[PDB]
RNA sequence: ACGGUCGAACUUGACUAUCUAGAGGAAGUAAAAGUCGAGGUUUCCGUAGGUGAACCUGCGGAAGGAUCAUUAACGG
RNA sequence: CAAGACGGACCAGAGCGAAAGCAUUUGCCAAGAAUGUUUUCAUUAAUCAAGAACGAAAGUCGGAGGUUCGAAGACGAUACCGUCGUAGUUCCGACCAUAAACGAUGCCGACCGGCGAUGCGGCGGCGUUAUUCCCAUGACCCGCCGGGCAGCUUCCGG
RNA sequence: AAAGUUGCUGCAGUUAAAAAGCUCGUAGUUGGAUCU
RNA sequence: CGGGGAAUCAGGGUUCGAUUCCGGAGAGGGAGCCUGAGAAACGGCUACCACAUCCAAGGAAGGCAGCAGGCGCGCAAAUUA
């Protein structure tokens, strides 16, 4: 059955990505889905989304730009210090010059660098670059 | 993806976006309200009630009009099964097809899915059972199904 | 697959010790009955009495007949056939001569020539092979 | 026995016959489950003493 | 609760295994001293227990507090 | 000195486990050249039988075995 | 005339079943997938240790029947082949639980190219047929949707 | 340590070692969307 | 014997820790005591078991897993200063 909604997000922005298209829907929708589409966004990696709004869990369309080489889900969300988060940033990230570990901590759902400014540590989500 | 069965298929219900009752019925809720209570006086099951409704009296969905589905305004009143509906129509079926397996020995097609049928009867009874529906010493039984019916 | 929940510690450490007890090294490391079996008893060097000399033939590619010792471990009583490089230093071990044996180099196994044998003579009368070889020294007899 | 059966058989003929055979072939596969027996006893002890001589007693001097 | 003015709970906990970094569910089983004030109490709630003096070989602790469970009225 | 208690140990049986001296039994190799008189090529799987094995055969299964040609209708 | 056997051709890129498997007519029994649904409940689900049900053929216990075929076996020729033929092959009731039991290829879910064939259900439509059938219905024709069995094509990627 | 040949990071299971004959099934593992 | 810890070490790990620090246990094997604040003490005592010393044959005495040292065992380890 469906587990981990966001995970389905991920892989069919990659895969949409991956064939080189301009629009991707994705259903269903959810906070999490939507937060860490805004922390794609606000970097500029996927340019501005629509939410369409049924009655049930809702679809999202996301216009894609081809900045995107892969966006990636850890599962199971693993519990990520304050000192762990440069290990987990060699494991997962291709380089020291870009790329995006998402956290989600006690102030929202932000990335690896916000997260060691607001001196928090998190759950791990995912991975963008 | 069926639960007991390797088929998967798409054949459901789609309701509509508008969820307002539309201008043309004049039915109120509570005229819709003894419509069910006579209808489940007469010995109907929630479902059946609905498709009456749906089929013959315009009521497109019901919870959009009265603003309680079925179950709840026959709990209301007391007019409601002791067990309910799902359950109880499992537990026919199986006592149908343990009457089949006993005038007829040699079907173990009859043997293999009353088997399935009576799992479906424990995951359903362990559901209700945990929501405080059924008496938590409820047990469904071989020999003393058919009394349930 | 393989389990990935946060609650799975249980399971992946019970496959991996299961699944380490396949390993034959591990096995043979840790099962016991291999140095049981082992007539060093997990020593690196034993002594042993010479019981004979003994020619062993090499295998069918090299056609030759490599020469050495039927010896009789001291510690334990097991016989085994250790390796004398040469007649160059066979004649230096005599009958009943006390030789001090090592492991032949792979850890357990055959000579790439010559089968059966493990074992390499290291010193014989309690003084070296190339000591004597290289004439830097005698054995008393 | 090699007695084909007749059109005409009767009872207490028929079951006698299906019995002597029954009972011929238990003792018979008794019998092989012997010799399979001692033959895995044999190859056994064969290949423990073969090990035997590739162990020691072997060589020239 | 099949003993005199004694009681056995369960505690359960997540024990953390850190070559996998990950969790394994344990328990711990903790026969407790259940006063005879604490009236309509049943299996499956919450008792909050102190810690005291050797009761017997193997009670050191006694209850305190019942809080009574998710559903029951 | 009676009694009690802790209790090393001793003796007798059964269960075992080890170390030892062992008649005898059944054996491999070295020496005895002393004695008598094969065959399969389609390949398998599961069973059962044939002198034990091999191999053959019975029943069921598989290809992991080398697809040419005729053919839409054309009678209502 | 009788006895038991087995259901050819139709029979397929077909269908059904959890698999093993399933093909003469009619009647009875209870299941079932897919479809249709502006029905009902409201998370009741996915996977399997333990445990349980079924499981080709051969084989084993007891009853019945033995048509054909036929292991072993008896003959004749040259392991191959022929004649005869026991157990078995058949039915009933218990054991056995094994196959190249195959897609040599877990199960559930999502995404990722195209085409048109086919089985079933639903929908829309010119039209032809039940000797220009006097409206509907079955049989065809075109197109769409859903779940299927199964092909061809592709520098998707591997 | 090489050994990503014990693999949590991080292996494999058509043809090379390898997926249970099939289904049900407790324990365990995992579990849709929704509340400033 | 446990731990502090040691080797290796991209990250994760894998292996080791008899051994000078801390804690435990034992003084050939068990058991029971006396004294004392503190021992079930063994460079204290009393038995039994296994060893072993001296003897005028009646008796007496013992416990190096302390420091040296010896024998034995072994592939394997120092001076009776």
């Amino acid at each position: 059955v469906r587990m981990n909604v966001l995970a389905d997000a991920l892989k069919s922005i990659n895969n949409a990505e991956k064939r080189g298209k301009r629009q991707v829907l994705i259903r269903p929708c959810s906070k999490v889905i939507v937060r860490f589409l805004t922390v794609m966004m606000k970097h500029g990696y996927i340019g501005e989304f629509e939410i369409i709004d049924d009655h049930r869990a809702g679809k999202i369309v996301v216009n894609l730009t081809g900045r995107l080489n892969k966006c990636g889900v850890i599962s199971p969300r693993f519990d990520v210090q304050l000192k762990d988060l440069e290990k987990w940033q060699n494991n997962l990230l291709p380089s020291r010059q870009f790329g995006f570990i998402v956290l989600t901590t006690s102030a929202g759902i932000m990335d690896h660098e916000e997260a060691r400014r607001k001196h928090t540590g998190g759950k791990i989500l995912g991975f963008f670059f | 993806g069926r639960m007991h069965a390797p088929g998967k298929g798409l054949s459901q219900s789609a309701l509509p976006y508008r969820r307002s009752v539309p201008t043309w019925l004049k039915l109120t809720s509570d005229d819709v309200k003894e419509q069910i209570y006579k209808l489940a006086k007469k010995g109907l099951t929630p479902s059946q009630i609905g498709v009456i409704l749906r089929d013959s009296h315009g009521v497109a969905q019901v919870r959009f009009v009265t603003g309680n589905k079925i179950l709840r305004i026959l709990k209301s009143k007391g007019l409601a099964p002791d067990l309910p509906e799902d359950l109880y129509h499992l537990i026919k079926k199986a006592v149908a097809v343990r009457k089949h397996l006993e005038r007829n020995r040699k079907d173990k097609d009859a043997k293999f899915r009353l088997i399935l049928i009576e799992s479906r009867i424990h995951r359903l009874a362990r559901y209700y059972k945990t929501k405080r529906v059924l008496p938590p010493n409820w047990k469904y039984e071989s020999s003393t199904a058919s009394a349930l019916v | 697959g393989k389990c990935r929940g946060l609650r799975t510690a249980r399971k992946l450490r019970s496959h991996r010790r299961d699944q380490k007890w396949h390993d034959k090294q591990y096995k043979k490391a840790h099962l016991g009955t291999a140095l049981k079996a082992n007539p060093f008893g997990g020593a690196s060097h034993a002594k042993g009495i010479v019981l004979e000399k003994v020619g062993v033939e090499a295998k069918q590619p090299n056609s030759a007949i490599r020469k050495c010792v039927r010896v009789q471990l001291i510690k334990n009583g097991k016989k085994i056939t250790a390796f004398v490089p040469n007649d160059g230093c066979l004649n230096f071990i005599e009958e009943n001569d006390e030789v001090l044996v090592a492991g032949f180099g792979r850890k357990g196994h055959a000579v790439g020539d010559i089968p059966g044998v493990r074992f390499k003579v290291v010193k014989v009368a309690n003084v070296s092979l190339l000591a004597l070889y290289k004439g830097k020294k005698e054995r008393p007899r | 026995s090699t007695q084909p059966r007749s059109k005409n058989e009767s009872k207490e003929d028929k079951r006698a016959r299906k019995q002597a055979i029954k009972e011929e072939r238990k003792e018979r596969r008794v019998e092989k489950k012997a010799n399979k027996l001692a033959f895995k006893l044999e190859k056994r002890r064969q290949e423990k003493e073969l090990l035997n001589l590739k162990k020691n007693v072997e060589g020239l001097k | 609760m099949k003993m005199q003015r004694t009681i056995v709970i369960r505690r359960d906990y997540l024990h953390y295994i850190r070559k996998y970094n990950r969790f394994e569910k344990r328990h711990k089983n903790m026969s407790v001293h259940l006063s005879p004030c604490f009236r309509d109490v049943q299996i499956g709630d919450i008792v909050t227990v102190g810690e005291c003096r050797p009761l017997s070989k193997t009670v050191r602790f006694n209850v305190l507090k019942v809080t009574k469970a998710a559903g029951t009225k």
